[PDB]
RNA sequence: AUCGAAUCGCCACCUACAAGACUGGAGCUUGCUCCCUCGAAGGCGCCAAGUAUAUUCAUGAUCACAAGACA
């Protein structure tokens, strides 16, 4: 279900300058503002925030109302909601994503290639798999004509143009 | 539109293969009718070839009966001298996004004349649009994100069947059917898709480990 | 300090150093990656052998403006770079009137050049990958934003 | 005569056997420009003025972006009747071609959206060329 | 067969569907907690069929429609 605008809730900032930061709701103004602020975050001081570029995340601290810095920090700390952020995977594409904006031409092939052998080595386990199990087009196009072409096959006067056809070859 | 004897015949002396244009393909499910048209409209100025489907589920902001007073207030409109060369009413909602792509361009100029001709419009999906690639959608012209829900809206093949659009049954079959055929083929290759979604899970344990590192750094693995 | 008028005077911008990797935006070898050598005297124009092994580059006079100096360096300083001198590209009148013909002198000059430079990039850390990064071709892809990247 | 099926059978047959996952790899010459379109030329509601043009360019939608391609070089390429004379025209025969160009350079960015104004070499692009793609190059580079 | 042309991303993984007052799944406490594949990527393609032991590229001489283009 969908996450509440509540004191204590994690939020990442949607666009502006503070784009793609996290922070804590810690006050409610009105039905279009919050007061988020975030200890660990340089740039992430108490400010005020409209709601439609925050993104309410899955934690929530336990802090009252226009609680105090010291206050906020320890709630932070003790309920973990960083580091558990951390590990998910939102958290992970926000990281590459800045990976790639600073990525140089030289970082840029290097994923180029890494991607590619995925793609390389994807087509050796599909290859692989899909000789024994047939499940691509060619392989089921084959794996149907083959029982009708084998008794095509097994007749004299086939026998007959095949070896007289290659050995002509 | 049926290929000349003289270009096919000039298309087996060259030997060229088989040629498609850059077409955009656009699903006009609701879409606002009027914010839809407007980005049409400029994209085909800008030079864009754009084939749109699904015509008759634009949306219009307001009620069916608003929306179907105004189409016949804009029917009762005709030269009373004589109604042919009066004002043609199209009631097929095709034809009825076309007018408004129409009314956006400069219809009187040889270039405004080009862009409208790059555009061609269709109720439903025709099997010659079904398989030719990837559908796109206008997000700024989107219902979900333009009209308040609690407005009553109107849909445009509902609207043009009571003003005298007659193919509302055809084509409600025809789409029936074609997501049917769709559907069924949507519950086939999905061994395909998880096969392949396999073979790409296996390649890490089978590719040098730096290349893993590099694909975990951007995000990829 | 120094003076306008001496072959040593440049305006050249930092990013095209000696040693750099630069990608070729024009010519016939629009694409390739190539390491720049030197700048010729007078302000002139850059000199670049991506070694012609690795990607076909042979020694060729660039302007540094069709040209884009990657971030990623070659240290060459063991590259002798001075046998390529202004009279290497300098041509003889024509009079008024397929293997490719190349002059022995050239052909010597590229030799040289090109196994130091091999070399320098063997002894680089990233070699093998950077040999790699001069053999890969630059290209733009429909959804590219070159205006937005870091080089 | 024998029906061709039989032969037709066994070479689907082979084929379909020796059919691998391959894909397309685009290994061909690379494209070194950004691809735009002629909107048009620079234009009140008085009417326009031909000697300032207006190209579109895609993925470039900030005015920053179009910025960072002022004065590079623009090119439009189009095709005549008759084969003219081009550069080169004796140091390389195969360029001889009814292709031409028309070039010239971005000056400023255009509003807010990542459109950009050009002026081309002396003329004005013709009017024909609105809609048609134009080619913006990398050169010269500050980079 | 005139005909030299402008176009410059391919796919048999997007190319099915629907919902944005909410569709990963549960619990009751109904906005929180818990479980999961952790809810912010359609797949490839960008120069060794793959990340290595490699390999012909020039004199098309420093930009010029890519001098080519069946991926
Ligand atoms: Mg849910
Ligand atoms: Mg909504
Ligand atoms: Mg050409
Ligand atoms: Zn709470």
């Amino acid at each position: 279900k969908s996450h509440y605008i509540c004191a204590g809730r994690l939020v990442r900032i949607l666009r502006g300058p503070r784009q793609d930061r996290v922070g804590v709701i810690v006050d409610i103004v009105d039905a279009n503002r919050v007061l988020v602020e975030n200890p660990e975050d340089a740039k992430m001081w108490r400010h005020v925030q409209n709601l439609k570029n925050v993104e309410p995340l899955k934690y929530c601290v336990s802090v009252s109302r226009n609680c105090s810095a010291k206050a906020l920090k320890d709630a932070l700390a003790s309920s973990k909601a960083l580091e558990k952020y951390a590990k998910t995977r939102t958290a992970a594409r926000v990281e590459a994503k800045k990976a790639c904006a600073v990525s140089t031409d030289f970082e840029r092939y290097q994923l180029r290639v890494a991607r590619r052998s995925r793609a390389h080595w994807a087509r050796k386990v599909f290859d692989e798999k899909d000789a024994k199990t047939p499940v691509s087009w060619h392989k089921v196009a084959l794996k149907k004509m083959l029982k009708k072409a084998a008794k095509m096959d097994s007749t004299e006067g086939a026998k007959r143009r095949m070896q007289k056809a290659i050995a002509a070859r | 539109a049926f290929p000349s004897r003289k270009d096919a015949f000039r298309a087996q002396r060259k030997g060229a293969k088989k040629h498609r244009p850059e077409i955009i393909v656009i699903d006009l499910k609701d879409h606002v009718l009027g914010r839809a048209a407007a980005v049409v409209a400029k994209q085909l100025l800008l030079g864009k070839k754009i084939t749109v489907v699904r015509c008759e589920q634009l949306n219009i902001a307001g009620t069916e009966i608003r929306n179907k007073i105004k189409y016949l207030q804009y029917l009762r409109k005709r030269k009373l001298t004589n109604p042919t060369k009066g004002p043609f009413h199209h009631r097929a909602p095709s034809d009825v996004f076309v007018r408004t792509v129409r009314s956006m361009l400069p219809r009187y100029t040889k270039r405004g004349m080009k862009a409208l001709n790059s555009l061609v419009a269709y109720e439903g999906i025709p099997p010659n649009v079904v398989r030719t690639g990837g559908r796109v959608v206008i997000p700024r012209a989107q219902r979900h994100v333009c009209y308040r829900s609690e407005r009553p809206y109107t849909v445009l093949g509902n609207m043009c069947k009571h003003v005298g659009w007659k193919y509302s049954d055809v084509v409600a079959n025809l789409e029936k059917a074609r997501v049917e055929k769709a559907s069924r083929h949507h519950e086939k290759q999905a061994k395909l898709r998880d096969a392949w979604k396999s073979a790409r899970k296996e390649a890490l344990a089978k590719m040098p480990k730096h290349n893993v590192e590099v694909l975990k750094k951007f995000g990829y693995a | 300090k120094v003076s306008r008028k001496s072959p040593e005077y440049t305006t050249l911008r930092k990013s095209c150093a000696p040693g750099a990797i630069a990608i070729i935006l024009a010519g016939r070898f629009r694409g390739r990656r190539a390491v720049i050598l030197k700048q010729l005297p007078h302000n002139g124009p850059l000199v670049v052998s991506g070694p012609m092994k690795y990607n076909g580059v042979p020694i060729r006079r660039i302007d540094s403006r069709y040209v884009i100096a990657t971030s990623t360096t070659v240290d060459i300083s063991s590259v002798d770079t001075a046998p390529i001198t202004a009279e290497v590209f300098q041509r003889p009148k024509a009079e008024k009137p397929k293997k490719t013909l190349v002059s022995d002198a050239r052909a010597q000059l590229q030799k040289k050049i090109d196994a130091a430079l091999i070399a320098a990039i063997k002894k680089d850390a990233q070699g093998k990958e950077k040999a790699g990064y001069l053999r890969s071709v630059f290209t733009v892809k429909p959804g590219d934003a070159p205006h937005r990247w870091n080089w | 005569t024998t029906s061709k099926v039989h032969s037709q059978r066994s070479k689907k047959l082979h084929q379909l056997s020796a059919k691998t996952s391959r894909v397309n790899r685009n290994r061909k010459a690379p494209r070194l420009y950004m691809k735009g379109t002629l909107a048009g030329y620079t234009r009140g509601l008085h009417g326009q003025t031909k000697q300032t043009a207006l190209v579109r360019v895609e993925n470039v939608n900030t005015r920053e972006d179009a910025t960072w391609y002022v004065g590079k070089r623009v090119c439009y390429v189009y095709h005549g009747k008759k084969v003219k004379r081009c550069v080169r025209w004796s140091k390389a025969p195969a360029r001889r071609s009814t292709t031409r160009a028309l070039w010239g350079r971005v000056t400023r960015p255009h509003g807010n959206a990542g459109m950009m104004r050009v002026k081309f070499n002396g003329a004005s692009v013709p009017a024909s060329a609105i809609g048609r793609r134009i080619r913006v190059y990398l050169y010269p580079s500050q980079i």
